[PDB]
RNA sequence: UGGGAGAGGUA
DNA sequence: ACCACAACGAGTTACCTCTCCAAGTGTCAAATTTACCCAATTTTATTCAATA
DNA sequence: TATTGAATAAAATTGGGTAAATTTGACACTATAATGGGTTCGCTCGTTGTGGT
């Protein structure tokens, strides 16, 4: 039954924005609600701001305390790279800068690793620094991690605050913060749940067949299910009116939705409801299993 | 989620056709409310126990004021106070459960409506609002 | 009669076949936004499923059994973005097209 | 149901019917209740809709589900007054 | 027009309320024509009213009366109008056709002025059938012959912009 | 329309052929050659009606023009396709079939009419054994089962005495022969004598079987079926697949079942089949009749191809995804969408951000009337073309139509009533809806990937039940306690603690000021901390005995934050509330506190501004999390 | 044993267990008994001289030359000169019926001239059905004339059952009935009417078979009691092979039917395999009947899955046009008549012939 | 053809791949289903399992 | 047209 | 009378995302429609005249 | 000078029926031997309905 099918492929570029689902790697999600401007945003005595403020609230009843110690960590690691990418623009010379790695790479307490800059050539520490020059990356293993006396070591290494906590400035005001905030490199993820896929709105379209109320899904084009609960919810309020143009003139009252549709289009807010067409649906179901129902008129 | 849920629809629905159908059914049925003090202590004070109830009687004693509260009056905050500087510990208060009008409760029996502050208007659904009441902290137990 | 893939559309503008070849196809490349046609279809003659703002006219007027229906495939409702490929499948046996 | 026939009859001056409440579970009442739209809606739709069927029930209306079933205005809230209305139209003419 | 398309509509039974715009339609013309007409205007106002009304809506419902009317098809010809001839197609042997013998090809069964009579001779009894057919049914087929013309004058204002 | 009541009772034969138009002969649901349905089939268009809208089938009336005639080629009556799912059909059973509903419902109610046992009844409909209708000797009372051999030598003893029948005929017989009135007085009867309270309920369950039967007027052989309805043929459609394939209703196959069935039935009986065959195709027909009836009652469920039991017209009522649930309590809605939501915080405590996008597709038949109000568009193809282009005058109407306009937002699951609240939108760019902070308690809400339904309320008074009853400043006080729902949290908490909170040697301890504008002006010169103990001057204000408020004024000892707290708190309440670090007990007990001295608006009025100044203080504090 | 179970096919193959399989002697004994109650009945209607008459109109009928002796006679060129010795039977049975054993040799005679008759089933079967309906009427009418005599009685009926059994065809049996005086026989006056129209109907059927109604009525009991013989051995023949059903069966189980409906279909294409079964062909039974019960099955779940006479004698005997039509085509083109062009065929060859 | 199409195809264990990032594969591809026929069934399991 | 299952995911 | 077994039903709310679901052709009796015949009734025009 | 109560042909409509066309469902089409079938259990909790000592 098929002549010809044409199969077309689409490319979309997304940017985030608000309403889209972000994440670290400790269960800290949640959703963007504001994309600030540079200007706004909080910085240090250097002048750089920070990319993303997060709640500290969210740490204290959730225990997900590798959160902190990650944006520790990596506050250390973009330190360290940061005194690789001041030599780099410097163009100090490879003696430095062999010697500095190497300083960085011997760190640990008794860690296993043994990486030795003097086996290495002169391109392949060229080559290792212009790498290394956005932060040095770190293998932190689970249940066999660096301690707290390692960051602190290699936060002293990297002439930054020992206690992770820098002073920063309201970039509004220009005043200074009270209390010393932590700042710090976290690695943060964009989940699938993008508010482009989730964003769906309808006035009318089509209908099913049965039981002549709308469809479901952003693909379909339909409307959302005011469920058994909700229908509760305005029984406890007294809102009839509003109960039973959800009942009828939304939904399935096929005489009546395109009534109230040119009502409105008329200027005219008023409804004029009638029986649900899933309620014949249903009494001729039970018609249908040998029983008679019917309606009473009076 | 699974079990409160169920419990929030068969509470709806044993309560789904309770509507405040009258403004005072005309009893003198009620409900001797205490403080609870049960275990060591105090668990719930009278205040709150009795609080936006409508009391089926007057009070009796000869106690520290003689206190004489009028039947069938609203205990607001300042009722409340009244009963604690005059050292009350047991109030007949109208219930729902003793109720002498016919499909529905009276406007009375029920009290004060806990959303609005004031006393329920007749025409409220109290079943639904009940169940949902009881059937949302379900997910805190 | 069989729907037709075709680059003659009834009741749309020349805004719609800025985008399509001569074949009713969309170009590789084509920076097409929501609401474009990408490729179009019509029904032959005979629709599907009628609209009732015109459905009493159908009745009381009489259906013509001619003016056949836009079902062209369009891009979804805010959704940008180029096109990348296209793949024509035609069944074996006939004639294909010029742009496959 | 019993407690407005001995209503009526002390009114009209008879003997009156003796009773015992029963406490019934929250399935067990919704299920018996005199509703049997309400009943079907609620649960146990092939047993209600038989016992239905063969006592020859008829649904009068009363509750927020049957309207809501229905498809018109509870007896709740805004509902109230026009069901009031129309009761007091139905029951004088 | 509007006249002739709420007629037609109201009687084909789609955007089913403009039956009664037909209805007040159709009694204002009753009160356009009742001023040249004698047996019409020997009433009050009120009275008149009432029954040019629903004489008004037993015109219509005799425009309405159609072959999906609920009892009126024809029971021979099932409202087609059209019976085969087994001799003429016998003697002849192409498919020929002949008027529908019991409904005379309308398709239906009119209804009768008399069901009328009976609805309106219960506020005013001393009007008889002679007075009834000299003077009260050439204004009742006046008004649906009107009415007839009506739907042809909507019909060739509609092919005129349509065709 | 106008209607009371609504009345459940059983179908008597004539009833089931007064609803039905056309008995259905044959099991063909459509042609597969052609889309056109079968004469005397599931979908007979000379039964249920034609499958245009005024067109005949073969074609011979098209038009409007013949509003109903019968085309003599193929019988099909010219009117709408609506009646198609509204005309009903019927088959007319060989046998007479139990029906499997008052045979299987327990109590079965026929047992229960008889007073025999469901075991004997099935034993009866299973052809296994005969039960005697009547009998003439005394040998043989009324409703005694007798086994094949019983019965055969019963045959040889009387012969034409008694008369012993098989099968469902048996069971309707017996229905039919017995006396209703008379087992109602014999019942009556028999209740005394016996004084267990088993067996006097058992007695009390059968003579209230007996008067709901006598009171309600139906007969109890209607509980035999003699003629099985057809539901509509497009209450049961054939929907087609995208591969030319078909998937197949269920109604549609055990009304194939049934129909073939009673069809071999027929043919059977009038070729006088051996009795063995004719009670093997009997026994099958009561199969298939209570497969669609109730398919998992009885016996094994009948599956499809896809080994998946096939629905029956029970399996539509009932459950969770049935009618009453799925499509009666609870429907599908119009002018509705569902984003993300994220923070509202410079919102007020009546407003919510709408997307732009999302409040011109909710909005658009007010679009559409504004349009055609205004003169700007002539026709409704051109409003609905000029919103389709998006003008800035489409964007100008949208944003007038959008003022004086509650939306309900509503977070599912909705456990209590302030899971849907109204709210005045405000357009706002980007893809997700903004929430207020202080309703995210009352919603339970977070801002971790939460979504949230919009509702438009259409008609006046659904306008205004979202304006007086479920606007989110009416409900300030919860319905289960009294207690306030709009508590602040966690960030407004931080905010007003670390306001309030003292510290003993800060900055420019010690100092008097003339009040909380000198404060606030110190701390934000920055001469002063926010935590120095010093001695402001504060008027404040108390209700007297009457609704007059009276004014004070005094050196209160404090701390600067409270002085400039004191700013939003409103005149009629003490110092004493303010005057110490406030928690999220204090903060909720001073808006309870603000509510029964002020009332409504000047809580929500405190409300918003503590939010504002719990969330610009939380913010001006700098509080963070180290791992010291 | 009977009870706990609900499965159908359980159910019947629990009740067919009941019966035994037959040997190689117990398909001829019993198409033996098929023959002994078709003999019995072609017997008992060859002594009827209604039956004579009918097949010699027949014979002048067919003899119009509007049909072939094919789809007549099978066998015994010999057709003319026998159907002339049977109107020489026709005859003798007609000039010597008035005097009575000669009555008695010439039923006899036709009763063993009747037996060479080797005719088609469908003919014989269509003919005796009309005999079948003219007994069937005649049976209706003495079940009319029984319940006319009780209707209007209320009395033990038994006395007029032994003042009924004699010739009860004249008046002797009703003036000995009334006139003995019993409490009906004087309120028994307004039957008088009825049992006249009933001499009348005896008058009229004595001429119209010349034959009294006693031989008559015990003919047609031992016709019937014959044909119930030949059903019942039908039927005893038809239930002790469903296992054959079973096992042609079992090979079509899921190509779209259930279990059930294709033993059913099989069923009937037992019966119609018993039906038209011969014995006299050295094969007992079973190959003959697994062509119908294979035919039956896989039919249906195949199925599951003048000028007006003048021109359509040419256009469907193909006289003069390109190319021949059969039925279909005529019955598209010409009018929705399917079947009723072939009775328009069947009504121009009889205005042919 | 029809046996190994039908569980290749329509098996409960026969499933669509997540492939969002490299980790999504591999996670689906090491993945352990206590469900599937002939093992549990999900809405009558509890706690013990 | 738009139904029903199965699988997965979000709050 | 009391105990020990079978069968039904129920298990949150939405939301999404995906995939998957052989060949007409001639013949017969019955019953079914169908064009049509005809009394009963009754709707509509048409004559007399008789009040006005 | 006129409009209309009573009366009456009289043709259209209702209802019933009826003999002749016409559908409609079935059946023909045929003979080595065959003779008894494949289909769900790791769910709990509760409730109500059924059968022995
Ligand atoms: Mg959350
Ligand atoms: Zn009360
Ligand atoms: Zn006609
Ligand atoms: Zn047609």
């Amino acid at each position: 039954g098929v002549l010809k099918i044409v199969k077309v492929y689409l490319a979309v570029k997304r940017r985030i924005q608000p309403g889209d689902k972000m994440a670290g790697r400790h269960g800290n999600k949640g959703v963007i609600s504001k994309i600030n401007p540079i200007e706004d945003m909080p910085y240090d005595e250097n002048g750089t701001p920070v990319d993303i403020v997060l709640n500290p609230l969210g740490v204290p009843s959730r225990m997900n305390i590798g959160q902190i110690l990650e944006t520790h960590l990596g506050m250390a690691a973009k330190g360290i790279g940061d005194k690789i990418n001041a030599m780099l623009k410097q163009q100090q010379e490879v003696a430095k800068l062999r010697e500095f790695i190497q300083r960085a790479y011997d760190l640990g307490a008794d860690v296993r690793q043994k990486v030795d800059l003097s086996t290495f050539s002169d391109e392949e520490v060229m080559r290792l620094a212009e790498n290394l020059r956005k932060g040095m990356p770190i293998a932190t293993p689970v249940f066999d991690g660096a301690k707290e006396a390692e960051i602190k070591e290699l936060l002293k290494l990297g002439d930054l605050p020992t206690s992770g906590q820098i002073r920063l400035y309201d970039g509004r005001t220009g005043e200074q913060f009270e209390r010393p905030v932590t700042v710090g490199y976290m690695y943060m993820l964009k989940l699938n749940h993008l508010v482009d896929d989730k964003m769906h709105a309808r006035s009318t379209g089509s209908y099913s067949l049965v039981t002549q109320q709308p469809l479901g899904g952003k693909a379909q084009f339909g409307g959302q299910r005011f469920g058994e609960m909700e229908v509760w919810a305005l029984e406890a309020y007294g809102a009839a009116y509003t109960l039973q143009e959800m009942l009828t003139v939304k939904s399935d009252d096929v005489n009546g939705r395109t009534k109230m549709y040119k009502n409105i289009v008329d200027g005219n807010h008023q409804m004029e409801p009638g029986m649900p067409e899933s309620f014949n649906v249903l009494l001729k179901e039970i018609r249908s299993l040998g029983i008679n129902i019917e309606l009473e008129d009076e | 989620t699974a079990n409160s849920g169920y419990l929030t629809r068969r509470l709806v629905d044993v309560a789904q056709d309770l509507v405040v159908t009258e403004d005072d059914c005309g009893t003198h049925e009620g409900i001797m409310m205490t403080p609870v003090i049960e275990g060591g202590d105090v668990k719930e004070p009278l205040r709150d126990r009795v609080l936006g109830r409508v009391t089926a009687e007057d009070v009796l004693k000869p106690g520290t004021a003689d206190i004489l509260v009028p039947r069938n009056t609203l205990l607001h905050e300042q009722w409340c106070d009244l009963l604690e500087e005059n050292s009350v510990d047991a109030v007949k208060v109208r219930s729902v459960v003793s109720c002498d009008t016919d499909f529905g409760v009276c406007a009375h029996c029920y009290g004060r409506d806990l959303a609005r502050g004031h006393i329920i208007n007749k025409g409220e659904a109290i079943g639904v609002i009940a169940a949902q009441s009881i059937g949302e902290p379900g997910t805190q137990l | 009669g069989p729907e037709e893939i075709t680059a003659d559309i009834p009741n749309v503008g020349e805004a719609a076949l800025s985008k399509l070849d001569e074949s009713g196809i969309v170009y590789i490349g084509a920076e097409v936004t929501g609401g474009d046609i990408l490729v179009g279809k019509v029904t032959p003659k005979g629709e599907t499923q009628l609209t009732p703002e015109e459905k009493l006219l159908r009745a009381i007027f009489g259906e013509k059994a001619s003016d056949v229906k836009d079902s062209s495939l369009r891009v979804p409702n805010g959704v940008s973005g180029t096109v990348i490929d296209v793949q024509v499948f035609t069944r074996d046996g006939v004639e294909k097209d010029k742009r496959a | 149901r019993v407690k407005i026939a001995n209503r009526e009859l002390e009114a009209n001056g008879k003997v009156g019917a003796t009773y015992s409440r029963d406490l019934l579970g929250i399935t067990k009442a919704s299920l018996a209740t005199e509703s049997f739209i309400s009943a079907a809606s609620f649960q146990e739709t092939t047993r209600v809709l038989t016992e239905a069927a063969v006592a020859g029930k008829r649904d009068e209306l009363r509750g927020l589900k049957e309207n809501v079933i229905v498809g018109r205005l509870i007896p709740a809230g805004t509902g109230y007054a026009y069901h009031q209305d129309r009761m007091r139209r139905r029951a004088a003419g | 027009a509007g006249f002739g398309m709420a007629a037609f509509c109201g009687k084909h039974e789609l955007s089913q309320n403009d039956k009664q715009k037909a209805i007040n339609y159709l009694m204002q013309f009753a009160h356009k024509v009742s001023g040249k007409y004698r047996g019409v205007a020997k009433l009050e106002g009120n009275t008149k009213a009432k029954v040019l009304q629903v004489l008004a809506t037993f015109a219509y419902a005799d425009y309405c009366r159609s072959a999906a009317t609920p009892g009126a098809r024809c029971r021979d010809c099932h409202g087609t109008g059209r019976a085969v001839d087994i001799a003429k197609t016998e003697l002849w042997g192409r498919v020929v056709e002949k008027e529908c013998g019991r409904c005379k090809g309308v398709g239906y069964s009119r209804m009768p002025a008399s069901a009328a009579y009976r609805a309106v001779t219960m506020l005013i009894p001393n009007l008889t059938q002679p007075t009834w057919s000299r003077t009260v049914k050439p204004l009742y087929d006046a008004l649906v012959v009107q009415c007839h013309k009506e739907e042809s004058i909507a019909d060739n204002i509609l092919n005129a912009v349509t065709r | 329309e106008e209607f009371d009541a609504i009345k459940i009772a059983l179908a008597s034969p004539d009833m089931i052929r007064s609803w039905s138009f056309g008995e259905v002969k044959k099991p063909e649901t459509i042609n597969y050659r052609t889309f056109k349905p079968e004469r005397d089939g599931l979908f007979c268009a000379r039964i249920f009606g034609p499958v245009k809208d005024y067109e005949c089938l073969c074609g011979k009336y098209k038009r409007l023009k013949h509003r109903g005639v019968i085309c003599e080629k193929c019988g099909v009556e010219v009117t709408q396709t609506k009646v198609r799912r509204e005309r009903m059909g019927h088959i007319e059973l060989a046998s007479p079939t139990a029906h499997i509903w008052f045979l299987k419902s327990l109590p079965s109610r026929i047992g229960l009419l008889l007073d025999m046992p469901l075991r004997d009844i099935e034993r009866v409909l299973y052809f296994e054994s005969y039960v005697v209708i009547e009998g003439g000797m005394t040998n043989l009372e009324r409703q005694q089962i007798l086994t094949e051999e019983q019965y055969l030598d019963a045959l040889e003893e009387f012969g034409d005495e008694f008369d012993a029948k098989m099968g469902a005929e048996a069971i309707q017989a017996l229905l039919k022969s017995m006396d209703l009135e008379q087992e109602c007085e014999q019942l009556r009867e028999e209740l005394n004598e016996t004084n267990s309270e088993t067996k006097r309920k058992k007695l009390t369950k059968r003579i209230k079987l007996l008067e709901a039967f006598v009171q309600s007027g139906n007969k109890p052989e209607w509980m035999i079926l003699t003629v099985l309805p057809v539901l509509p043929p497009d209450l049961r459609p054939l929907v087609p697949l995208d591969g030319g394939r078909f998937a197949t209703s269920d109604l549609n196959d055990l009304y194939r079942r049934v129909i073939n069935r009673n069809n071999r039935l027929k043919r059977l009986l009038d070729l006088a089949a051996p009795d063995i065959i004719v009670r093997n195709e009997k026994r099958m027909l009561q199969e298939a009749v209570d497969a669609l009836l109730d398919n998992g009652r009885r016996g094994r469920a009948i599956t499809g191809s896809n080994k998946r039991p096939l629905k029956s017209l029970a399996d539509m009522i009932k459950g969770k995804q049935g009618r009453f649930r799925q499509n009666l309590l609870g429907k599908r809605v119009d002018y509705s969408g569902r984003s993300v939501i994220t923070v509202g915080p410079y919102l007020r405590l009546h407003q919510c951000g709408l997307p732009k996008k999302m409040a011109l597709e909710l909005f658009k038949p007010f679009i559409y009337g504004k349009l055609e109000l205004r003169g700007l568009a002539t026709t409704i193809k051109a409003a609905k073309k000029m919103v389709e282009r998006e003008e800035a005058v489409v964007w100008d109407i949208l944003d007038e139509v959008i003022r004086e306009h509650p939306v309900l937002l509503n977070r599912a699951p909705t456990l209590h009533r302030l899971g849907i609240q109204a709210f005045e939108p405000v357009l706002i760019e980007g893809k997700a809806i903004q929430l207020h902070p202080l309703v995210c308690a009352a919603y339970n809400a977070d801002f971790d990937g939460d979504q949230m339904a919009v509702h438009v309320p259409l008609t006046l008074e659904a306008q205004l039940e979202a304006r007086a009853l479920m606007m989110s400043t009416n409900n300030i006080l919860s319905p289960a306690n009294g207690e306030p729902i709009i508590v602040p949290s966690q960030d407004v908490v931080l905010g007003l603690y670390y306001m309030t909170r003292d510290c003993v040697n800060a900055k420019g301890e010690g100092m008097v000021l003339t009040g909380p504008k000198e404060a606030e002006r110190l701390y934000r010169s920055g001469l002063a901390s926010l935590h120095a103990r010093v001695k402001v001057r504060i008027t404040e204000y108390e209700k007297d005995a009457n609704g007059e408020l009276v004014a004070k004024t005094s050196l209160k000892d404090t701390t600067v934050g409270r002085a400039i707290l004191w700013m939003i708190v409103p005149k009629g309440l003490p110092y004493s509330i303010v005057n110490q670090a406030l928690g999220k007990k204090a903060i909720s007990k001073m808006l309870n506190t603000c509510y029964r001295i002020l009332g409504l608006k000047p809580t929500v009025i405190f409300a918003d501004q503590i939010m504002y100044t719990g969330f610009a203080y939380a913010a001006r504090s700098g509080a963070s999390v180290g791992i010291d | 044993e009977i009870g706990r179970t609900t499965d159908p096919v359980r159910m019947y193959m629990r009740e067919m267990g009941t019966v035994e399989l037959l040997t190689r002697e117990g398909e001829i004994d019993i198409a033996k008994r098929i023959e002994d109650g078709i003999n019995q009945v072609q017997c008992s209607v060859a002594e009827y001289p209604e039956a004579i008459t009918y097949l010699l109109e027949q014979y002048d009928r067919v003899e119009a030359e509007e049909a072939r002796l094919s789809d007549l006679i099978t066998g015994f060129e010999l057709a003319r000169e026998k159907f002339a010795e049977l109107r020489a039977q026709y005859v003798v049975t007609r000039d010597t019926i008035k005097a009575h054993a000669t009555a008695q040799e010439e039923i006899l005679k036709l009763s063993e001239v009747f037996k060479q008759f080797r005719l088609v089933p469908k003919q014989f079967d269509y003919l005796v059905n009309s005999m079948r309906v003219m007994m069937d009427r005649v049976r209706t009418q003495e079940r009319l004339i029984m319940k006319l005599c009780v209707e209007q009685c209320k009395m033990p009926k038994k006395n007029f059952i032994t003042l009924f059994t004699g010739n009860e065809t004249s008046d002797t049996w009703f003036n000995a009935a009334i006139a003995m005086n019993k409490p009906w026989s004087e309120k028994l006056h307004d039957v008088s009417e009825e049992v006249h129209r009933a001499l009348q109907k005896l008058q009229q059927i004595e001429e119209e078979t010349g034959l009294t109604i006693e031989q008559v009525k015990d003919i047609n009991r031992r016709m019937s009691i014959g044909e119930a013989k030949a059903r019942r051995a039908k039927k005893e023949m038809v239930e002790a092979n469903l296992r054959l059903v079973i096992s042609i069966a079992k090979k079509y189980t899921n190509r779209g039917l259930q279990f059930l409906d294709l033993i059913q279909e099989g069923n009937i294409g037992l019966m119609k395999a018993v039906d038209k079964f011969e014995y006299r062909r050295g094969y007992k039974f079973s190959t003959y009947a697994t062509w119908w019960i294979r035919q039956a099955i896989t039919r249906s779940i195949a199925d599951q899955a003048t000028a007006r006479e003048a021109k359509v004698l040419r256009m469907r005997f193909g006289i003069d046009m390109n190319t021949d039509y059969t039925l279909e085509e005529v019955g598209k083109q010409f009018d929705v008549t399917r079947e009723r062009i072939r009775q328009i065929e069947a009504k121009a060859l009889r205005k042919l012939r | 053809s029809a046996a190994v199409k039908e569980f290749f195809g329509s098996s409960q264990l026969s499933q669509f791949m997540d492939q969002n990032n490299p980790l999504s594969e591999i996670t689906h591809k090491r993945r352990i289903s206590a469900l599937g026929p002939g093992g549990l069934t999900r809405e009558r399991a509890g706690f013990e399992v």
